[PDB]
């Protein structure tokens, strides 16, 4: 729904800057162009100055006009880069736009690497193109990679399927632990030793609001979704909490006695940031699709007016829970071409503008206060600790 | 093929970018996968340029992979006219529309658009963005910088500087105050604040200042014969390259070599006894060629350093770049890649060794006294601060940026001298 | 009374050097111990003048005898007159001259000088450098100066500048700049370029402009009293102060207050969502007062930096200092001793202390970002760069020296967050 | 007579503090002493130093009596926020030579009140009566007093050199058959050494003229040795060193030679670009002499003016005796007249005052600025190239500029 227009969303690739955070022992080599190289360059920023897992084989003019010696010369270059680095365990090929429209055969490509490797290195492929992906959709890729690879367990297990900070994913392990019994397994592993038993039962705890496409690979091997909505505020978490633990069974006294200091935890903190965001227009751009569980947050307890949350990638099934809690004021439309949006938040001048970061300078010298969704998904403020730490960044009334 | 985790240069696409994005008015529209605008960032923060660039990528998806990416174009060329009103307008492809060709040129001539279009032919899998500026600005001079009467002032036109430049903005202002110091008036600069009107305008001026060779040899060259119009050589970096460039334009133009100096205070802030420490110093200089050239040329004779390394990353100039090496004694490093630095300057442990970003963070690494003179750089190294590196003023912010490093370690080398000794 | 180890004012005698050695033409006989030449060294290192100090130093090595001190300060005097050639001279006493029983002046008239001698009194011991400056520079007005017709086109005057300044230099071209573009041209600057014979058409101009009230102030209230010079206040520091100032000027010269903004980088960088991350950063401000204050305006308005204390080394300027302090909510640390900074950063615990030299050391001991903004400083912070601080450039100057500490903590503190530095923790699911 | 150009002894504690350990150094005095040890200092006071200016309001100006009590009160204030001092040094300044605040009977009062842990002793850097280098001069013949005797031939070069050419000198001088050689093993306590009849003292730094007479006082013995600083000196200052202690030269050929080999190639090495340049020593740290007679002959130089604030000939004429007597000595030191004398010259290279420096500097003179050969490790072997490469350093950047 771009109607041929200009998306401004980035290819999947970007979502790899965290995701190698995440699993400290894979590595991601990248067959896109020098395009993609430099957008992983720069999209990464730092990260390349300290010995980042960011593979950006450019495949060059060589490469072009052949098939078969292409991915020959991949496999070469692999074994070279595992020869410069034998720690990694888990080597993550991803499908770049260049790689699929040459036809690049990503996953026999993975599969005989695997095949010459061995469990050593369990080599994985998967797409996070700009032809088909779209920024954190990566994420759901990469992850959805590992999904059949990952053992089969029958037994009633959780699985928290998100790649949230040790900050953060310690700490709802820790609570869900404190509640109900937590046979929590991380899916993002951080490392191979952590290889969560995904099965049937093993029903899996969606936290990363983008994560669509993971939803249908887990289902496949069983893992049920939680309709819990999204770990994102007083409701968010709470909702989220809550539904985490009567699937597995918890009595309301142990809820209300084990959420009962992280609730005053984060009411006073959310009420603090809050006044700086009590009754304003909002606006949310198609970046990162967070959006939603953003307005289900803030709209209702900042006070932040809902105007329109564009998502690039909505979706029904997953987005549902927090989908309830949201406000029917709000416009859903999709992520359309930026002029359309753009358009719309110049007409109905928004107080605070979420988008891209593309277009956050010029709205910002539009005469729009603008918070960039590309800080969220870096910034740990996916629990309930971190909640007023949201409403904090979302704030943002700087005067001159 | 080859693994590569930093880039010098990104793809030349982003160097037709960055030379729209530079002038006002003309709108480089692209056919780019869903995904591509990433390079707006570049623009909107490192340079906080404020409105979006004026480029219009036609964001192609799964749904959009044969004649429909045409028409993904074809649209967007005809929007971008309507909406974005341009008077020049370019088109191109990025990597995956160069695979999945789609006659680019065809197609913005089948809309027949008033405004002239310039038809943008860049090879993205064996150039780089250097190359895809210096294509892009010598296309748009032969389609719309034709011959045409002289100024009565005699009058020169700077090219070369662009958007997301190494100091490019302030250079500009620099070189132009010294122009107009010995007399020579600005014709018209391009591509950084030029319009399709003043490239119009290009051939009336008497002869063309090259201040970025990587981004204004080709049209400069291309004006030696199409608009008849000589282009001076070299680039004033430093107090010697600005002497050389003064006499330069000088005899160019006609006008006296009289230059105002009062502003200069390196050969004396350099002389003087406090910089005796600096006197052979070991340094590693890498990154643009010219940038790098010159920075040699401050270094071994102004300043007294003792340059021990040398290497470059712009192949396209690595004639000149060797010519150098061999001038300084030294062997040039032509490559790309961070690891053949990073080897090199590790074997020879520079004591301030200073490049492109990379050269700063494996300085930092290496623990080594750090500077910053070439392109590939941060929001940081954008500074807001009156920071050219052209001119006198140019020579001045040389000095101080490049002995900074070197402060900061005599300073903190006596703090730890100091306040320590043996305990017993 | 105290173990001074950090003084930031210097003695009197420094001040008076600051105002001779930044004229052209004026010779400071200053009788004094042998050895009290260290100063010209600060002048010589830390400013880098080419041309030795203009000072002559009556060193009286051990005879202290009273007839003995009093010919070594006549000699000197004569002899600095034959050998520089100065179009006037300027004779004092610096500590031990003080307290040696000289007639500092008297001795000098003695001699019969043709070129003006201005007398000099410096208390040494209960004042500072800045006095020090400013009343060489009122002693120097009254004797050279003198009330004349104005000039055609109206000109102010920069009072102030005097060497080894911070950015006293920058600074000046930049207004200059400012001043000369909304029209007004400019007479004499009085001291960092000025003959006495500069001092002599002082009288000339319409309105004076005092750039650093602290080194010159008095030198205004005299030109308003007596040449009938009208002195603007406000310090063009930042750009809110800068319009404020250019307004000022307009009016006192009847002029359209048209600004070169186009220049003005600071306002539309300020407001980027690239440093956002700005807002809500506690910054330490010390320094002399006008800096200090001039910093606070900008630190509160054009960064939205939240100020937590202000404090000042030159007790002469309290007053105005503890009124913008409980203009900002806090309370002035008008201070001397680097002790109480030290105790103030400690307690307060900013995130960017603002101050001089010291305070840069101080931060860097406590590993907070740091910065000068004020003027005791080495020669690092002298810089041969255009950095002004007041005018449109020197609002973007103030940004990128005040951010650049604060980037520098970041790419550090984000190197050290990165998978480099944070291989160290790890959980498994329930641990 | 005229404009004197060096400064006040109290630049003798900058480098004093740091070389003898535990000791402070209240330089009762006024602000602008305090300024002079602000500037000089330069990056170690922010190092919390071992030094400090007392201020004398005018408070403490007209009331000696008062003053003392109040310096009474500084000084325990002091040692209870710095107990590790072992000798406090009341050292005066001029403002306390013209208020006469006697700080040696100062001392007496506080000798023991507070602790006798600390030892105040009293010296005196004014510049009225020392001249630059003059104070740790000054400073060390004040502890000479204090010293205790022996009765043992003990070789008493003087502490006032760098730990590590110190460590150097006492190994290879301890090599060549000599034992008491005032190096305490740590370093770290006050050494304390013996002077007694038969102690032995070879001066090590030329500027320590009342030193040695102190310990003539003592009833030592002086060591009438060119004074290690390049390779002739430091050659014959061990060779006489190793005769008076009754040591012969056989072992002494073997102990030294491969240092002896370094230090000519070193000094060969750095004087390529020290061919025959003409240097004129300016007075600045009554230093000059020692400096002059490794140039002139083992660097391959020609001295004009090797002038002196104060001439101790008793110490210096085994340095002069191999210095060729044609370039003349300057004993009266006048700015007025040595500025105009360099001017007329043209000497090549001149060790002018740091004030001096730049200014004659942009009169087409490379300056050595001197400041640093009392700072910098420029004595024995190892460290005579480098010396020749710091006088070196200022021809090859004027060679870098032109
Ligand atoms: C691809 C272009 C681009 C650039 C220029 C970088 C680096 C960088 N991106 Mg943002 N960044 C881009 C995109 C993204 N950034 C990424 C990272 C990153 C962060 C955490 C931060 C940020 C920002 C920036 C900036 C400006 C501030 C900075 O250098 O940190 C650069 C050059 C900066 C911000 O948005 O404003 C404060 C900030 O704190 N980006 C990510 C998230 C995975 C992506 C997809
Ligand atoms: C202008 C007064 C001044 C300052 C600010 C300092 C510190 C300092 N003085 Mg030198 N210096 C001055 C005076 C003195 N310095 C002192 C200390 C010291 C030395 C030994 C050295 C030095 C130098 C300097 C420096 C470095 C900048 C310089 O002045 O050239 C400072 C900040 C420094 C240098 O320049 O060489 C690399 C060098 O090695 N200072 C002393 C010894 C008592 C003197 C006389
Ligand atoms: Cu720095």
């Amino acid at each position: 729904l771009k109607e041929r227009g200009q998306r401004e969303v980035f290819c999947g690739l970007t979502g790899i800057i965290w995701l190698h955070r995440k699993m400290q022992d894979a590595f991601f080599l990248v067959v896109g162009s020098r395009t993609c190289a430099h957008l992983l360059q720069s999209a990464a920023g730092v990260m390349i100055f300290a010995e980042p897992r960011f593979g950006t084989a450019v495949l060059e003019e060589k490469d072009l006009a052949g098939l078969a010696d292409a991915n020959a010369e991949l496999d070469r270059e692999v074994d070279r880069l595992l020869a410069r680095r034998p720690d990694i365990r888990q080597l993550f090929l991803v499908g770049s736009c260049p790689s699929e429209v040459i036809k690049l055969d990503l996953h026999r490509a993975a599969e005989r690497l695997s095949a010459h490797h061995g469990p050593a290195v369990r080599v994985y492929n998967f797409s996070g193109s700009g032809i088909e992906t779209t920024f954190t959709q990566g994420e759901d890729a990469c992850l959805a990679s590992i999904v059949p690879t990952l053992p089969a367990t029958e037994a009633r297990e959780l699985l928290l399927v998100g790649a949230l900070p040790d900050v953060v994913e310690d700490q709802a392990v820790s609570l869900l632990t404190q509640l109900g019994i937590g046979p929590v397994r991380c899916l993002p592993a951080h490392h191979a030793a952590e290889a969560p038993g995904v099965g049937p039962n093993t029903v899996f705890a969606l936290v990363q609001p983008f994560l669509g496409d993971t939803h249908g690979a887990l289902t496949r091997r069983g893992a049920r979704h939680i309709a819990a909505p999204f770990p994102f505020g007083e409701e968010g978490t709470t909702l989220w909490l809550k539904a985490i633990a009567d699937e597995f069974g918890v009595s309301a006294e142990t809820f209300e006695a084990v959420t009962a200091a992280p609730r005053a935890r984060a009411r006073k903190a959310v009420a603090a940031a809050s006044e700086g965001l009590r009754g304003k227009s909002v606006f949310f751009l198609p970046d990162s699709q967070l959006e939603p569980s953003l307005a289900r947050f803030l709209t209702r307890e900042c006070g932040m007016s809902a105007v329109e949350v564009g998502t690039p990638f909505l979706h029904r099934g997953i987005l549902g829970p927090d989908l309830d809690l949201l406000a029917e004021g709000p416009v859903l439309s999709e992520g359309q071409d930026v002029e359309r949006q753009l358009d719309r938040v110049r007409a109905a001048r928004p107080d605070l503008t979420v988008c891209g970061l593309g277009l956050a300078n010029p709205l910002e010298a539009e005469g729009f206060t603008t918070k960039w969704a590309i800080e969220l998904v870096f910034t740990p403020v996916h629990f309930y600790e971190q909640a007023g730490d949201l409403a904090g960044l979302f704030s943002r009334p700087v005067r001159r | 093929m080859k693994l590569t985790l930093w880039t010098y240069e990104g793809p030349p696409h982003v160097g037709a970018m960055r030379v729209a994005t530079g002038m006002t008015g003309m709108h480089y529209v692209l056919h780019a996968p869903q995904g591509d605008t990433y390079a707006d960032l570049l623009f909107t923060m490192i340079e906080r340029r404020g409105k979006r660039p004026p480029v219009s990528y036609t964001t192609f998806q799964a749904r959009d992979l044969g004649s429909d990416t045409a028409e993904l174009f074809q649209s967007a060329c005809r929007d971008a006219y309507e909406r974005f009103q341009p008077q020049a307008i370019m088109v191109g492809s990025s990597c995956t529309a160069e695979l999945i060709q789609d006659d680019t040129g065809g197609l913005a001539d089948a809309l027949s658009l008033p405004v002239p279009v310039v038809h943008l032919e860049l090879p993205s899998y064996q150039r780089k963005e250097n190359f895809g500026a210096d294509e892009s600005f010598l296309q748009i001079c032969r389609k719309l910088a034709r011959p045409m009467e002289r100024t009565e002032k005699v009058s020169c036109n700077l090219l070369g500087p662009t958007a997301l430049g190494f100091r490019h903005r302030d250079d500009i202002l620099e070189v132009t105050r010294l122009l107009e110091g010995m007399g020579i008036a600005v014709n018209a600069v391009a591509p950084m604040g030029a319009s399709p009107a003043d490239i119009a305008r290009l051939g009336a001026a008497h002869f063309n200042v090259l201040l970025y060779p990587e981004t204004g040899e080709s049209a400069a060259r291309w004006a030696e014969k199409t608009l008849k119009q000589p282009y001076t050589k070299t680039v004033p970096i430093g107090v010697g390259a600005t002497r050389d460039f003064v006499a330069e334009v000088a005899a160019l133009a006609g006008v006296a070599p009289v230059a105002d100096d009062s502003r200069l205070r390196q050969p004396w802030w350099s002389a003087s006894v406090d910089s005796t420490y600096l006197t052979g110093k070991r340094v590693f200089l890498f990154g643009d060629a010219t940038h790098v050239i010159a920075a040699a040329r401050v270094a071994r004779d102004e300043m007294g350093f003792e340059v021990v390394g040398m290497g470059c990353y712009n192949r396209e100039f690595a004639r000149p770049m060797r010519a150098a090496a061999k001038g300084y004694g030294l062997e040039a490093l032509v490559t790309d890649d961070y690891l053949e630095v990073e080897e090199a300057i590790q074997a020879l442990a520079p004591e301030l060794i200073l490049g492109t970003q990379m050269e700063r963070h494996i300085a930092k690494r290496l623990g080594i006294p750090c500077a910053v003179i070439s392109a590939p750089v941060h929001v940081q190294d954008f500074p807001a601060r009156y920071s050219p590196q052209m001119g006198f003023e140019g020579a001045n912010v040389l000095f101080d940026t490049w002995i900074h490093p070197l402060t900061m370690g005599l300073e903190e080398h006596l703090l730890t001298m100091f306040r320590e000794d043996f305990e017993f």
